[PDB]
RNA sequence: UUGACCUCAAAUCAGGUAGGAGUACCCGCUGAACUUAAGCAUAUCAAUAAGCGGAGGAAAAGAAACCAACCGGGAUUGCCUUAGUAACGGCGAGUGAAGCGGCAAAAGCUCAAAUUUGAAAUCUGGUACCUUCGGUGCCCGAGUUGUAAUUUGGAGAGGG
RNA sequence: GUUCUUUGUAAAGUGCCUUCGAAGAGUCGAGUUGUUUGGGAAUGCAGCUCUAAGUGGGUGGUAAAUUCCAUCUAAAGCUAA
RNA sequence: UUGACAUUGUGAAGAGACAUAGUUUC
């Protein structure tokens, strides 16, 4: 009965996942995550729909 | 986390930062609010006078909702009207059109007085009343419709 | 074990507590099973919905009668004025309740109305067995939703006769009050000789 | 009724238009019978009075039926019944020993 | 029909009818065994609104049970405990006699399940009850839908179940706000409320 | 003399059933003390452990002798809440539920008490055959001290 | 889904008129004892003594008498989730 | 152990009241 799950206010998850989406621009930061995007045209690396 | 904790900063340290005279033992005072009139009364008169003994009647079987009851001050009100409606009303204050507010609908059952309103007529349904809160608001040419 | 100036609290642990301890672990499980039983008896119940045609109902007691909210079945009333009998309402898909009672024009018109539309956007398949085969609507419920009833305008003219409202109150709650008493000096002041 | 439509004071309550419902039967679950009226009439005049039922007559003739009924309260369980028990024997007696 | 009056008559238990018949089968009863089979209802009204039917596979048997306190068994008094605990003498017993009859038959008649009972007769030392059973594997029971029900095995001893008429009323089953602690179930009901439920993501 | 009936027996009588086990969970009975109160007897631990009887895949509960006091709700069960509250309590230590509201699941019913009385219309069993979880014929037997049809309070029955 | 027997001078549903409307007892209830419950002039359970009625009866969380009101229909029974 | 109530019924004489007919109680 220890705990095992937490709680987060519903907000401030997507406060974070929104921030988590922004940051996948931002080259550098993507760079420094390891990834490999040196050679990469530009970013957001954006591709055909019919992916 | 057991990382950031003070034990962790205890170990070695003989007595776990809990003296050598006076130890940690079961339980000193005795357990939960054991001597409450004795000698531990110096501290439950301060930090909780009126804790022992009884005052007022007993009710037996009382269910809350028999007095359910919400108040709402004048002091908001304006603020049970969508706010695009809203400032429609404030605007064109007056008789043969003034806006109807149930607050039972809103799920208040009293209002109450706080503090001013503007010069705008407005219907009032509500199950009670302050007398000075329909005051105010016939003071503003609205009257007060006691509902249910 | 009395110190500082800490609130008093009220922990009840002086039983074998830890003997009746439930963890939810089980709470995503039961989630799937629950949804799992809902689509087999989805399929079972071959195109009829998972659930039955309730009634409207004004909520009991002082605090929720602004409420109106599902009730259980119709009421014989109700399921005779809307034109058909409980034993085959009962296999039409709507709840009967024998137990419920009349008393308010405006939730017995709504009710036969609520049946009324039901029976209307419905169909039923003959006994024989073809089975024109006509897709499910999952719910009753959300086909035929429940709704609070329109009680006024959203402007009006006020018409103020004067007279307080407070102290028609406080005169209502005094009447009550002393009713009983003046019942006494009526009966009392009758005996004069 | 008829509720004032307001939210305090005697016919508290909200203004609704009433309807009054076809009665239920369980409601005359009381009620009496000719058939059940005949066989209990036919069943007192076979068994007849028991101790406690004559007592109570004696009681009634001699000292009144304000002492019958507290003694019958005592008897039965109470006072209500006392005073339905009371009278159950006043008839027996009028009814018999008189016209 | 008849059964109209005998129900009506029974109720005059202290008319000098009722009393001498009382009188004359409680001495019949109290030669014969404690447990022992009854040719037929007593009381064919009593049954008959308690479920008997006259057709084989109903059984009835008359049981014999002694009456007063339990007295609490521990020898010499000795209780050697606390003293709210001290008693020996004024204790009562959860069940009724009816209970104890209803037992101790439907344990004589294993093969049999008891379907319900009437008390006839006392005296200062007994009651006297009258069990009404049914055969389940008696094929008269085991079609008739309407008493097959009793055939399944849930039903096994519901004399030692409490689920009986008797075995209701002690239990505590009914609705209301008078019967709060045993209605459900009392033990089920306690462990209910002495349950800790701690969700996932906590309350 | 013979034939019943009631009630009671017997058989290696024809066919069946019960026991023991397991017992996490379930329905009952019975029933502590350590412990806590800084001592202790009421209280608490606990309607707990140990002991006893009885079930199933769930058990139990269940179609209101309910909740309410409202514009009323409407079988049962459980979850969230009500609420560490109403209340109990050397009113000390401690204890402590329910009604409403949201939700999960949903589902309803059976007798007794009634003259078939122009027809016991009902049923176990044996038997022969058959399309064998059964049916039909026939015969013993049950049953009128009442086996079916009919009706269950929401009703419902008899006449027209 | 198909296919064979038609179960029937069988069964059931609904509207009006009239007369009816059977509804569980050593139980409900009461006193006392004891146990239990948050249940407090007594929450349930049991023992013993008393023991009903039928416009009756139970409940309506402060005892009692009086008058009303509300609400169900006990002392028998089955039932999936 | 002692009392009351229940198991507990049938006569007869004698006391006891409606207040010197016999239902009732020792
Ligand atoms: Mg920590
Ligand atoms: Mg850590
Ligand atoms: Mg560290
Ligand atoms: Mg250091
Ligand atoms: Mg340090
Ligand atoms: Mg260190
Ligand atoms: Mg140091
Ligand atoms: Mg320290
Ligand atoms: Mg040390
Ligand atoms: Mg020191
Ligand atoms: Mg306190
Ligand atoms: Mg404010
Ligand atoms: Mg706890
Ligand atoms: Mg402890
Ligand atoms: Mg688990
Ligand atoms: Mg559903
Ligand atoms: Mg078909
Ligand atoms: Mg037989
Ligand atoms: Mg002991
Ligand atoms: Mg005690
Ligand atoms: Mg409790
Ligand atoms: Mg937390
Ligand atoms: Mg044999
Ligand atoms: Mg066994
Ligand atoms: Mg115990
Ligand atoms: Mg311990
Ligand atoms: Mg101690
Ligand atoms: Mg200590
Ligand atoms: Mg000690
Ligand atoms: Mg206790
Ligand atoms: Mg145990
Ligand atoms: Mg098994
Ligand atoms: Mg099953
Ligand atoms: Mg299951
Ligand atoms: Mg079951
Ligand atoms: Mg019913
Ligand atoms: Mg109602
Ligand atoms: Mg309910
Ligand atoms: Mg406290
Ligand atoms: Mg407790
Ligand atoms: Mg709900
Ligand atoms: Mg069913
Ligand atoms: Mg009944
Ligand atoms: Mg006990
Ligand atoms: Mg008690
Ligand atoms: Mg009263
Ligand atoms: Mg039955
Ligand atoms: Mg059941
Ligand atoms: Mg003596
Ligand atoms: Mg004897």
């Amino acid at each position: 009965w220890r705990k095992w799950n937490v709680k987060v206010n519903h907000n401030e998850k997507r406060y974070a996942t929104a921030s988590a989406i922004a940051a996948t621009a931002v080259a550098s930061l993507v760079l420094a995550r390891g990834h490999r995007v040196e050679k990469i045209p530009e970013i957001p690396l954006v591709v055909s729909t019919d992916l | 986390p057991s990382r950031f904790t003070k034990t962790r900063k205890h170990r070695g340290h003989v007595s776990a930062g809990k003296g050598r005279i006076g130890k940690h033992r079961k339980h000193p005072g005795g357990r939960g609010m054991a001597g409450g009139q004795h000698h531990h009364r110096i501290n439950m008169d301060k930090y909780h006078p009126g804790y022992f003994g009884k005052v007022g009647m007993r009710y037996f079987h009382k269910q809350q909702a028999h007095f359910w009851k919400p108040v709402l001050n004048l002091d908001k009100l304006w603020t049970l009207i969508p706010e695009d409606k809203r400032d429609q009303y404030l605007k064109s204050a007056s008789k043969e059109t003034a806006p109807v507010i149930d607050t039972l609908a809103a799920g208040y059952g009293k209002i109450l007085g706080k503090g001013r309103i503007p010069n705008v007529p407005v219907i009032v349904k509500a199950r009670f009343v302050s007398k000075l809160a329909e005051e105010k608001i016939r003071a503003a040419g609205g009257v007060v419709e006691l509902i249910a | 074990a009395i110190s500082k100036n800490l609130p008093i609290l009220k922990n009840h642990f002086r039983k074998h507590w830890q003997e009746r301890v439930k963890v939810h672990f089980d709470q995503a499980g039961k989630k799937v099973s629950r949804r799992n039983a809902r689509a087999t008896r989805a399929a079972k119940i071959a195109p009829r919905p998972l659930d039955l045609l309730r009634p409207v109902v004004r909520a009991p007691t002082v605090k929720y009668n602004r409420k109106v909210r599902a009730g259980r079945g119709f009421t014989l009333a109700e399921v005779k004025a809307a034109g058909l009998t409980a034993a085959y309402a009962r296999t039409i898909g709507i709840a009967v309740d024998h137990r419920r009672q009349n008393r308010n024009q405006e939730i017995f018109d709504a009710n036969v109305q609520r049946l009324k539309e039901y029976q209307s956007k419905i169909i039923v398949f003959p006994r024989n067995g073809k089975a024109p085969e006509a897709e499910q609507v999952l719910s009753a419920a959300a086909t035929f939703p429940i709704a609070q009833p329109a009680t006024d305008v959203e402007a009006r003219a006020v018409q103020d006769n004067g007279e307080s409202a407070f102290r028609t109150l406080r005169l209502a709650r005094s009447e009550k009050k002393f009713r009983g008493i003046r019942e006494k000096r009526a009966r009392e002041k009758a005996e004069a000789e | 009724t008829v509720k004032t439509g307001i939210a305090i004071g005697l016919n508290k309550g909200k203004k609704v238009t009433s309807m009054t419902p076809a009665p239920k039967i369980s409601y005359k679950k009381g009620a009496a019978s000719n058939r059940t009226k005949f066989v209990r009439s036919l069943v007192r005049e076979i068994a007849g009075l028991s101790p406690y039922e004559r007592r109570l007559i004696d009681l009634i003739r001699n000292s009144g039926e304000k002492r019958a009924r507290k003694v019958a309260k005592k008897r039965l369980g109470s006072f209500t019944r006392a005073k339905a028990k009371v009278e159950e024997m006043n008839n027996i007696i009028a009814a018999s020993r008189r016209h | 029909g008849a059964y109209k009056y005998l129900e009506e008559l029974q109720r005059k238990k202290q008319s000098d009818v009722l009393r001498f018949l009382q009188r004359v089968r409680v001495w019949e009863y109290r030669q014969k065994n404690v447990i022992h089979r009854a040719a037929r209802p007593t009381r064919p009204d009593k049954a008959r609104r308690l479920g008997y039917k006259a057709k084989q596979g109903f059984v009835i048997y008359r049981v014999r049970v002694r009456r007063g306190n339990r007295k609490r068994p521990v020898p010499k008094g000795a209780t050697y405990g606390k003293p709210t605990n001290q008693g020996v003498n004024e204790l009562k017993y959860q069940r009724s006699l009816r209970a104890t009859a209803e037992e101790r038959v439907g344990r004589r008649a294993a093969n049999l399940r008891v379907l319900n009972s009437y008390w006839v007769n006392q005296d200062s030392t007994y009651k006297y009850f009258e069990v009404i059973l049914v055969d389940p594997q008696h094929k008269a029971i085991r079609r008739d839908a309407r008493y097959n029900w009793i055939c399944d095995p849930v039903h096994k001893h519901r004399e030692a179940r409490g689920l009986t008429a008797t075995g209701k009323k002690s239990r505590g089953i009914n609705k209301g706000h008078k019967f709060n602690n045993t209605k459900a179930g009392r033990r089920k009901t306690w462990k209910r409320q002495n349950t800790l439920s701690l969700w996932r993501y906590r309350k």
